[PDB]
């Protein structure tokens, strides 16, 4: 079977208005072969600002997290910049 | 109880990930709920008895269908440190990871499958087990313990265990680290044995033991194993070292940064610098979750509010630290030892990958190949080499081409390893040694 590795992306807006749910939206609307959306949820970082972090889990082989990250910051209009989070082996 | 990190390393048939899954699942670091549906489950496919590797095998299933809820990050706590538990995942995109990562190790556990085929495929040269052996061991991950996994499928033979000892012995002391530090445990990740209670299928066992420098420890788990940690130092005492991820402009509060503390302390009403930028002012506040923080320590990711300075002046990359006490600067060159990974290819003076040093992402031109080292001793081999390839270490001289902010790695850690990108892949670490401010 593929090899996969579980990863937790941290998507960060550009202030405390950005619409979020536009901007999980936008993500989970990304497409990769052997890439598949898991769960997420919006956690504060202070002064009203939450960041969006969210997990998915990628078949080694298949999936550049380089240019997953790319293509998640293709969306100027809600993300500032993106960071992972954690990496765990399945 | 103190805190520690741990990273779980090995090929993809020692049966590292189903280790791991039992100490979490038997020192209670899997979420009650979580448990108890799937204990529940367990239990009704037969007349109720249930194996914790069924548990485990049905978590693993839930978390490859994306459900499994929060980060990916493992959790338990010992008798007396509050664990965090790394395991290695075999994507190419981790070895950056690892490198710039927030979460470095404090010790490293090779699991190492008994069988004949598995344990030979594991300790290949070009294997990804021996190349995150390497990488910890070049950060500086000093600590190992070593799990021979599968005993079961060797029927807890003493001469095998004893021969795979030897042979792993071999295998970690070529990369750097001395078989006589390193507790060496039998076990069955699987059936539990010597996991977190002591076997009962080997009378030749009497346990592991490893040098320190006070002397000899002794144990019969994995559990007491990881105990036995020696406790790691913070950099609290050392000046404020803050690497910047994003920068926010809030209405009616002003310019907001966010970052790591890597390492320092940090205070509302402390005057600080930005560098390379050269802002300094004073934080107002500062906050990390829901609350208003009195002070910032290392691990800490937080977000301040400072005066005087628009969203503009400064970014992500810059480094943020005492105005005061050993500001930060940019530089005009570094010299670092770097390691060259297995990759196609030779470099040469004049390569200028993309670098990624704490939040900085910039080309750096590998200006000068000073010298090529022995790796494990660090002794000059030879001066100017015409080339490095992959296996060498050698010492390099650095060119920013954008204005950037490093650090010597003896100095502030967090800010002196980076990693090489290029050829879609990490093709070196780098471990800065000195830094023209």
């Amino acid at each position: 079977p593929a090899a996969k590795s579980i990863v937790t992306l941290d998507v960060k807006p550009w202030d405390d208005e950005t619409n979020l749910e536009e901007m999980v939206a936008n993500v989970k609307a990304i497409e990769m072969e052997g890439l598949t959306w898991g769960a997420h949820q919006f956690i504060p970082i202070g002064f009203g600002i939450k960041k969006l972090q969210i997990n998915c889990v990628v078949e080694d082989d298949k999936v550049s997290l380089d240019d997953l990250q790319q293509s998640i910051e293709e969306d100027e209009d809600h993300v500032q910049s993106t960071d992972i989070a954690a990496m765990q082996a399945l | 109880k103190s805190h520690i990190n741990v990273v779980v390393i090995g090929h993809v048939d020692s049966g590292k990930s189903t280790t791991t899954g039992h100490l979490i699942y038997k020192c209670g670091g899997i979420d009650k709920r979580t448990i108890e549906k799937f204990e529940k489950e367990a239990a009704e496919l037969g007349k109720g008895s249930f194996k914790y590797a069924w548990v485990l095998d049905k978590l693993k299933a839930e978390r490859e269908r994306g459900i499994t809820i929060d980060i990916a990050l493992w959790k338990f706590e010992t008798p007396k440190y509050q664990v965090t538990v790394i395991d290695a995942p075999g994507h190419r995109d981790f070895i950056k990871n690892m490198i710039t990562g927030t979460s470095q190790a404090d010790c490293a556990i090779l699991i190492i499958a008994g069988g004949v085929g598995e344990f030979e495929a594991g300790i290949s040269k070009d294997g990804q087990t021996r190349e995150h052996a390497l990488l910890a061991f070049t950060l500086g991950v000093r600590q190992l313990i070593v799990a021979v996994n599968k005993m079961d499928s060797v029927k807890w033979d003493e001469s095998r265990f004893q021969e795979i000892v030897k042979e792993t012995s071999n295998f970690i002391k070529k990369v750097g680290y001395n078989p006589k530090t390193v507790p060496f445990v039998p076990i069955s990740g699987w059936n539990g044995d010597n996991m977190i209670e002591a076997t009962t299928n080997a009378p030749w066992y009497k346990g592991w033991e490893k040098e320190t420098k006070a002397g000899v420890v002794k144990g019969k788990t994995l559990l007491e194993a990881i105990d036995a940690i020696e406790q790691p130092s913070r950099p609290t005492d050392k000046p404020l070292r803050l690497p910047l991820q994003d920068v926010y402009k809030i209405g009616g509060i002003g310019t907001v940064p966010v970052g790591r503390v890597e390492t320092g302390v940090i205070k509302p009403g402390m005057v600080v610098t930005f560098a390379p930028a050269g802002v300094t002012t004073e934080v107002k506040s500062v906050e990390m979750h829901h609350e208003q923080l009195e002070q910032g320590v290392p691990g800490d990711n937080v977000g301040f509010n400072v005066k005087n300075v628009s969203v503009k002046e400064i970014r992500r990359g810059n480094v943020c630290g005492d105005a005061k006490n050993d500001p930060p600067k940019g530089c005009a060159s570094f010299n670092a030892t770097v390691i060259v990974l297995n990759h196609p290819g030779q470099i040469s003076a004049g390569y200028s990958p993309v670098l990624d040093c704490h939040t900085a992402h910039i080309a750096c031109r590998f200006d000068e190949l000073l010298e090529k080292n022995d790796r494990r001793s660090g002794k000059k081999l030879e001066d100017h080499p015409k080339f490095l390839k992959s296996g060498d270490a050698a010492l390099v001289k650095f060119v920013p081409s954008k204005p950037m902010c490093v650090e010597a790695f003896s100095e502030y850690p967090p800010l002196g390893r980076f990693a090489v990108r290029d050829m879609r892949q990490t093709v070196a670490v780098g471990v800065i040694k000195s830094v023209d401010k």
